[PDB]
């Protein structure tokens, strides 16, 4: 609408948003972790009589 | 993960004996006695 109406004019950011780029870089993005445990337990018991 | 293992040995031995001589007359009486109890276990989990 010619008039403002805060609504429709906000529907505008809801679809497209406010901004858009000038300038950018596009490029990959690589992101890994890794964790690894070990628990490891030994017993042996003699006892002669 | 996790991997158990348990091993166990019982071993029991017992014995007895007697042996009796009389002279007057003459007696004797013996006796003998062996004993063994033994137990194993074996006892394993495992998880993944």
């Amino acid at each position: 609408p010619l008039e403002y109406n805060s609504a429709l004019y906000s529907r505008i950011f809801d679809d497209f948003g406010t901004h858009y780029f000038t300038s950018g870089s596009l490029g990959g993005v690589y992101d890994l972790l890794y964790q690894f445990s070990s628990e490891e337990l030994k017993n042996s018991g003699l006892t002669e009589e | 993960f996790y991997n158990s293992t348990w091993s166990y040995v019982k071993h029991t031995s017992t014995e007895h004996t007697s042996s009796s001589r009389k002279r007057s007359f003459r007696s004797s009486s013996s006796s003998s006695r062996s004993y063994t109890s033994h137990t194993n276990e074996i006892h394993k989990g495992k998880s993944y």
